[PDB]
């Protein structure tokens, strides 16, 4: 996970300090909106993956989800190891405030877990800001089928 | 054990809603709607004056409610137990103080009543204020009982507290196709009125309103607006350089060919364009019609009787949507808290109350009218037992306005419905949990999936759980465990003590600057535009925290936009936290202990300057922290209890952040749908509907908002052992199986207590 | 994509939101005719390649001055040389605004002037100025946009936002024989009957084969039948 | 304010067309929740 | 270290400040350009001053257009509306120590034309209640005419308020 | 072209002047302007050919290109690139 | 796939709380710690977690 | 960099104000304008701070030091003498200045 976001961090520094290869996904910032979003992603799966491979036999969850009970081997990877990029609209936490996500974070939130990102998983507990997130993304899906 | 520092910020808590209760709306607001709104209104029309007879005044000096002579109150006002049980409303009489003049020169006085008036619970003139154990037992009810509730007419109804948009504020939104748009609301006394700015096409644009017929070319506008040179008007809309230049250079450009002056044609066009006349008194007609239109339907409240505030506004209004007519974003949309004001039952009963007496007026002076035509023995009263027997059109017309939920307005013209709503007794949480929510209004579709999300900026001042799944989603929301609601202080010591600052007036500036920094807007009007934005926000802060204006009078810098607000309007959320000066807390160890032993309660440390409310856009400028060890010392401002976000009714889920969402919602529905032991008076009070439980028993597992809204003391389920296995077979999906034996020596045993009327009535018969 | 899609078809109406139109060139290849025909077909170079707009009134004439830069008209390609948006030029004046005169001297200049409520001349020309930077050079009134992705496994193709398609089959560079167009209304236009009905059920069978589950194939021809 | 007494009554397609028109009149019925059970066979 | 005395005048009739937003720095020499021939008129409080400047025959004057519609040929004229604000004075530096005397109400000078409403009239032609804006109006066009010659000299507006230290 | 006239500042226009001449004045107020008014807003391949290409050039050498444009029975456009000047050339 | 495990604390905490004769506190973001409730059961003769 | 910027132009201001003050001293007329608090509490007056800064002042244990204005370059002012409303209009000629004064801790 750490060697997850200093990297982010040396491509957001040259974000506007610095020029870099686009994509042809038109204009800036949504350059690196697609970096972010890759680059998160197989690390998130890649620390669950390690988590069930490892995991011990005769267990419920992983029995039950391996047959035909309930969920899938994705669901209880969020229990047990990491979850990851609550994602609401098809983007990352639009900014309530100006130019911020919470008050709690400096301006200008360009940063993991300032937006959108939780490290931790349902048995470790939340940090008070990987709560809302959480928040925004369950009213979504509930308001939805409703 | 010593006094640490992360101890001592739980202890805050208690503290803090010890002195104000869980809830603070209904009761404060009562409190000074029945002192500072009653001797305003009254103040409103103190004086009658009709037409026949030499000469007639009468004059009202003084409205008060039920005291007088050497009375403390009433000899006894009925209780709120007996006045349930006899279907009875419960109110207090209004004492009203008039002085008769006649033709036999006379003035004299007397006391007087002109009707009733329902009373809140746990209100100043009740008889359950400040009132201990024993005094609850002889009146035969519950101590514990959360209150705030109007009882009218057998059962009991609750006003609900309703949402309402931004109310008098500029407001700009952007739209596909036809263009931008802003729109401008107010309200001056009698009547409400909403301006709507509009470019149709060219960038040429155009201004709308129900009062003039045809859309105005604002350039001449504005020239009616009492500025004439032209080019001072676009080095203001406009200013120094860029892009900002063409396009309003297009509406500059046709205005002035064909009809082109400051006076002649600016007035003289707006005047024969205008609509209906109301066809009473109505000539004045000459570029005068214009004038008394350019003040009144001039379509602010700024007005008073220059061109040259009104003027420069309407140009900054220009400023705003021609910036993001260049380019997209640049906006403000109408979703988060910050845009949105909430306001209490305090005004709204002040709106129906003096609807009913401004009827009654016309009505008494009417009254007189009669005898007044007459021919002869004028008459000394009448005016006394006659509108005695004329009254209680306020008594009924108020007690089915309440018991109805329909409000009929004569002024406003607005009707209103499903305002007030039945408390619902179920458990304890129930009535608690019923108050203390968000109410909204209109703002159209179902559809519509923009007012439904819920955004970053509810943080702290809302709950992020509670919510009634089902058609309503969203729509309606509840305030967290510290919260304030802002009142409403005063405008004229503001200005002048800004000008002592170093900011000057608007009219000795000459009216062309983009320039210079920033300038303060006084509830979104323009004053000073000052330079130096540091001293003046800072110092300006330091004179409130310290020594005048605390709580509200917030002042926040906007960066982009350039401005710097001081917002004075109330009805609106405040939330509690801590400053920290340089590097370290204010608190600092050693005073919080002398607190919690012996002393210093709160609202002690506001004048220390130690804890303080934030509030509206301030809340975005300021930076607040988590915990005392995450400070950097970057940081303006650290927070109390991070756990108060959620809501009171969210607050009985233990281990509430190990779930998900989802699931802590369902559970603030189903919790109040449990079934308790509800209050103490309870086998004392005959419900309509009614369920009991005979053995309650609090959860074994406890949280530390339980205690302090009085949970366990009046909890509602039965604590028992459980075991997960695969057992049985009539189970399978979502089906539990009890346990005979366990059950047989009871378990949840329940009761279910209904009610019947009857009424022996007489005919004419 | 999803359910809403589905409401487009079945309604059947008019116009339709981002109606994309697929088409096949000549083979796979990088250079020439993969951009040739990429800057054919849009909208309006005239407000990108005019250099400098300039407006002068010397004695008793009226000049609107346009010089167009030969940099961008070289890399950009697009086939003409002067004449050819001169004549463009008085397709402009042909449509909205006079028939009087046209200039050509060098560097692509064109000048253009009017003459005759008083004052009439300055309001006429203040007009036409901002205008001018406007009208359509080459290309269609259609598209909103063009893009060039790249096709199957190597190859390569462009995908098209527009009502043209006709058009734009008829646009000379590129091969018309096997191609696909959306809202199948319009389909109707040109093909018609028969083969938008084989389109109706092509694109009602691709959109929900991809969310989930099987529609099966046989319950989908009866439903495009019924309609054609 | 509207005293409408004719075209209406047919009207009413939506809302209420479920559960009022269609829904009022059908005899020998019956309605209570749901529980499972192992021992009863299918049908 | 030193010492700036500074002192406060006394009423003296007090004062009247002219602004106007028309003319610009010429960014020459002298930016200033200097306004010539007076002629103001006056009334009571709120009195709306006029100013007229004249206006020369031999730049650009256009004279077959003066001929037809307004005769005018003359001096330019302005008029603009007096504010008052409290707080606010104004400084004379003479020797080592500085003198302040305080300035009371202010104006703004932005012009219009006698030669529009009267022409405008001139084409078109061929009770209880009230307050507020229209009667700032109906007395002002009523109340009006005051004949006030400029003359500009300076000797005793120190001493004055010199000797009274 | 957006002027303003010095005292009342408000405008120029363009005025028609009688017999040949074209002026502008400001509305309401006596004045002339004469001036000229203005406004601005803002390699391995190789074959043997003749070089068209002339200004002591002559080039014997050149490159060339290959591509099927058009139709498919429409022929084959060369494209044609000379060393010394790196003039592009184009031809069917 | 409900997806709460908040609730299979609650039993060891609660468990826990009756052996000590006390009232177990829980709440959001910090609260008792789930631990120290394992020595607490373990030295009792019970099985660590539930 | 919000304090940095503000006292770069705090020191420039206290001298450049001082400049203009004794640049005109003499006999020729020139004018400047101030804008202060009401109520006029009682003087004392201005003079440069030790070590080169600028500091305002009035009597019996006060201190009230500000300086500064917001941007000129635009008006041509001079104030006029009208008196009696008798005929007056006594013109003292042009303008150089303007400051305000803000009071402090
Ligand atoms: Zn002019």
């Amino acid at each position: 996970v750490e060697i997850a976001y200093h990297k982010c961090d040396e491509l957001i520094t040259l974000f506007n300090k610095g020029e870099l290869e686009t994509q042809p996904g038109c204009n800036e910032e949504q350059t690196l909106e697609a970096k972010i979003g890759g680059l998160l992603s197989k690390v998130r799966e890649e620390v669950g993956d390690v988590c069930i491979n490892e995991l011990d036999n005769w267990n419920a969850p992983l029995i039950m989800a391996t047959c035909g009970s309930k969920g899938s081997t994705l669901n209880v990877s969020q229990m047990v190891a990491v979850v990851g990029q609550q994602i609401i609209s098809g983007n990352r936490v639009p900014d309530g405030f100006q130019d911020r996500s919470l008050p709690h974070f400096p301006k200008n939130s360009k940063t993991p877990q300032s937006k959108g990102f939780v490290r931790n998983s349902f048995f470790s507990g939340l940090s008070p800001p990987e709560f809302l997130f959480h928040a925004i993304s369950g009213r979504e899906g509930l308001v939805d089928t409703a | 054990d010593e006094i640490n520092t992360a101890q001592d910020k739980w202890h805050l808590l208690p503290a803090f809603l010890k002195v104000k209760g869980l809830v603070k709306q209904h009761l404060d607001s009562f409190n000074y709607f029945v002192d500072t709104d009653l001797k305003k209104i009254i103040k409103a029309n103190q004086l009658i004056l009709s037409d026949v007879d030499p000469e007639f005044y009468l004059k009202y000096v003084d409205i008060r409610v039920g005291k007088k002579s050497s009375s403390s109150t009433k000899d006894y006002l009925t209780p709120p137990h007996e006045c349930r049980l006899r279907d009875m409303t419960y109110s207090a009489p209004i004492y009203v103080d008039i002085e008769y003049t006649r033709g036999r020169n006379i003035i004299m006085h007397k006391d007087v009543e002109i009707g009733r008036m329902p009373i809140m619970l746990r209100s100043n003139k009740c008889i359950l204020y400040d009132a201990d154990e024993s005094k609850m037992a002889k009146l035969n009810e519950c101590p514990l009982d959360p209150g705030g509730y109007f009882i009218v007419n057998g059962t009991e109804k609750v006003i609900l507290v309703q949402e309402q948009l931004s109310k008098n504020r500029i407001i700009v939104e952007a739209d596909e196709k036809k263009g931008i748009v802003q729109a401008s609301v107010t309200s001056s006394t009698h009547e409400r009125k909403s301006k709507t700015y509009v470019i149709t096409k060219n960038g040429k644009i155009y201004l709308k309103h129900n009062s003039i017929a045809e859309e105005i070319p604002i350039a001449i506008v504005l020239k009616a607006c009492g500025i004439l040179s032209d080019l001072e008007i676009m080095q203001l809309v406009c200013g120094n350089d860029s892009s900002y230049q063409d396009i309003f250079a297009v509406n500059l450009e046709e205005s002035s060919k064909l009809d082109i002056y400051t006076q002649q044609q600016a007035l003289e066009y707006i005047g024969a364009k205008v609509k209906t006349m109301r066809r009473q008194k109505l000539t004045i007609l000459q570029e005068g019609i214009e004038a008394i239109a350019t003040t009144v339907i001039a379509h602010l409240t700024v007005e008073a009787l220059d061109f040259r505030e009104k003027a420069l506004y309407i140009a900054m209004m220009t400023r705003r949507v021609v910036m993001a007519m260049y380019n997209p974003k640049m906006i403000d949309d109408r979703d988060y808290v910050g845009n949105k004001r909430l306001e209490l039952a305090g005004q709204l009963i002040s709106l129906l109350f003096e609807d009913l007496f401004k009827k009654f007026n016309n009505d008494f002076k009417l009254s007189i009218d009669k005898v007044l035509k007459k021919p002869n023995r004028a008459m000394e009263y009448d005016a006394l037992l006659s509108i005695n027997v004329h009254s209680n059109n306020i008594t009924s017309g108020l007690n089915r306005a309440i018991s109805t939920g329909n409000w009929s307005l004569k002024r406003f013209k607005m009707e209103r419905a499903g305002v007030t709503h039945v408390l619902s007794r179920l458990s304890y949480i129930s009535a608690l949990g019923m108050m203390t929510r968000i109410s909204s209004q209109f703002e159209k579709s179902r559809k519509v999936s923009g007012p439904r999300a819920l955004q970053p900026s509810q943080f702290g001042m809302l709950c992020t759980a509670d919510t009634p799944e089902g058609e309503a989603c969203g729509l309606v929301k509840n305030l967290a465990l510290m919260t304030h609601i802002t009142t409403d202080d005063e405008e004229e010591p503001i200005k002048k003590l800004c000008y002592v600052l170093g900011v000057e007036d608007i009219t000795l500036i000459d009216s062309a600057s983009l320039h210079l920094n920033y300038g303060v807007y006084l509830n979104g009007t323009l004053i000073g535009s000052i330079r130096f934005p540091t001293k003046f926000v800072t110092q300006f802060r330091h004179l409130r925290r310290t020594g005048k204006v605390s709580e509200f009078i917030s002042i926040y810098s906007n960066s982009h936009q350039m401005a710097v607000h001081i917002a004075t309007d109330g009805g609106r959320i405040c939330r509690p936290l801590i400053i920290v000066s340089d590097g370290q807390s204010r608190v600092k160890d050693i005073h919080l202990r002398k607190l919690l032993d012996g002393e210093l309660d709160f609202d002690d440390f506001l004048k220390l300057g130690l804890v303080e409310y934030l509030d509206v856009n301030e809340e975005n400028d300021s930076y607040i922290a988590l915990y005392e060890k995450d400070i950097v010392p970057s940081m303006t401002h650290l927070e109390i209890e991070p756990f108060t976000i959620l809501g009171a009714v969210a607050g009985l889920i233990p281990y509430p952040h190990h779930n998900q969402s989802p699931r802590n919602t369902y559970q603030c529905a189903m919790g109040k749908q449990a079934i308790g032991a509800i209050a103490y008076n309870q086998f004392k009070r005959i419900d309509t509907l009614l369920y009991l439980m005979t053995y309650p028993q609090q959860p074994m597992v406890k949280t530390k908002t339980i205690e302090l809204i009085d949970y366990d003391k009046l909890p509602a389920g039965q604590n028992a052992t459980v075991a997960v296995m695969s057992y049985s077979g009539y189970d399978i999906e979502d089906a539990l199986v009890l346990n005979k034996s366990s059950i047989d020596r009871g378990f949840g045993r329940c009761e279910t207590r209904r009610k019947t009327t009857t009424v022996l009535k007489r005919y004419a018969n | 994509l999803g359910v809403p899609r589905i409401k487009e078809i079945i309604n059947a109406s008019k116009v339709i939101s981002t109606p994309i139109i697929n088409a096949v060139l000549v083979n796979d290849n990088d250079e020439r005719a993969a951009r040739v025909v990429k800057g054919r077909v849009e909208k309006t170079l005239l407000s990108d390649v005019a250099f400098y707009v300039q407006d002068v009134y010397k004695d008793n004439l009226s000049f609107i001055q346009v010089r167009i830069d030969l940099g961008t008209i070289d890399k950009l390609q697009l086939e003409l040389t002067i004449e050819d948006i001169a004549v463009a030029i008085t397709r402009a004046s042909k449509l909205k605004i006079q028939a009087s005169d046209v200039n050509i001297i060098g560097k692509d200049r064109i000048a253009i002037n009017v003459f005759p409520s008083e004052n009439d001349v300055f309001y006429r020309m203040q007009q036409l100025r901002r205008a001018l930077p406007d009208v359509v050079v080459k290309g269609l009134p259609d598209i909103s946009r063009a893009v060039i992705n790249i096709r199957d496994d190597g190859k390569r193709e462009l995908l098209v936002e527009g009502y043209g398609l006709r058009d734009v089959m008829c646009t000379d560079g590129v091969i018309g024989s096997r191609t696909t167009t959306n809202h199948v209304l319009e389909v109707f236009s040109v093909l018609g009957i028969e083969a938008a009905r084989y389109s109706i059920i092509r694109e009602i069978n691709y959109t929900m084969s991809n969310h989930g589950m099987s529609v099966d194939p046989r319950h989908i021809q009866l439903l495009g039948d019924v309609m054609t | 304010k509207p005293i409408r007494g004719f075209c209406q009554r047919l009207k009413g397609k939506q809302g209420r067309f479920r559960g009022n028109l269609s829904g009022k009149r059908v005899d020998f019925s019956g309605r209570t929740v749901i529980s499972p059970d192992p021992n009863l066979s299918i049908d | 270290i030193e010492e700036f005395p500074l002192k406060i005048s006394g009423e003296e009739e007090s004062l009247h400040v002219f602004q106007y937003a028309n003319r610009p720095r010429l960014v020459g020499r002298k930016p200033a350009e200097h306004p010539f021939i007076s002629a103001a008129r006056y009334k009571p409080k709120s009195h709306l001053w006029e100013i007229d400047i004249p206006l020369d025959e031999q730049a650009f004057y256009n004279k077959d257009k003066a001929e037809s519609e307004w005769n005018g040929v003359n001096v330019q004229t302005l008029k603009g509306v007096g504010v008052e604000n409290n707080g606010q004075y104004a400084a004379f530096v003479k020797d080592m120590q500085v003198y302040l005397v305080p300035i009371e109400r202010v104006a703004q000078l932005k012009p219009f034309f006698k030669y529009i409403d009267d022409a405008n009239v001139t084409r078109k032609q061929e009770q209880n209640r009230l307050t507020g804006s229209l009667l700032a109006h109906k007395v002002a066009d009523e109340e009006a005419n005051i004949e006030l010659t400029w003359a500009e000299g300076t000797f005793e507006q120190f001493k004055d308020t010199i000797v009274k230290e | 072209m957006l002027s303003f006239c010095p005292s009342c500042n408000n405008m120029l226009l363009i005025t028609s002047g009688d017999s040949g001449v074209y002026t502008l004045a400001c509305r309401s107020c006596p004045y002339e302007f004469p001036i000229e008014g203005i406004e601005i807003y803002d390699n391995v391949d190789q074959t043997k050919t003749q070089c068209p290409n002339y200004d002591t050039c002559g080039g014997e050498s050149a490159y060339f290109f290959q591509l099927q444009i058009r139709s498919a029975d429409e022929p084959m456009t060369t494209f044609y690139k000379c060393v010394n000047c790196g003039h592009r050339w184009k031809e069917n | 796939s409900r997806m709460t495990v908040g609730k299979m604390i609650e039993l060891i905490s609660g468990k826990a709380g009756v052996l000590n004769g006390t009232l177990e506190y829980g709440t959001c973001f910090g609260g008792s710690k789930l631990e120290d409730m394992s020595k607490i059961l373990v030295d009792q003769g019970f099985n660590y977690s539930g | 960099k919000e304090a940095a910027a503000e006292l770069e132009l705090l020191n420039a201001d206290h001298q450049h104000i001082l400049r203009k003050l004794k640049k005109m001293n003499n006999k020729p007329e020139r004018f400047m304008v101030f804008q202060l608090p009401t109520r006029l509490p009682a003087v004392g007056s201005i003079r440069v701070h030790k070590s080169g800064k600028l500091s305002v002042k009035i009597g019996n244990v006060v201190m009230d030091i500000g300086k500064g204005a917001e941007t000129t370059f635009l008006q041509d002012v001079i104030a006029l003498s009208i008196a009696d409303d008798a005929s007056s209009a006594e013109l003292l000629g042009r303008v150089d200045g303007k400051i305000v004064v803000t009071p402090q801790i």
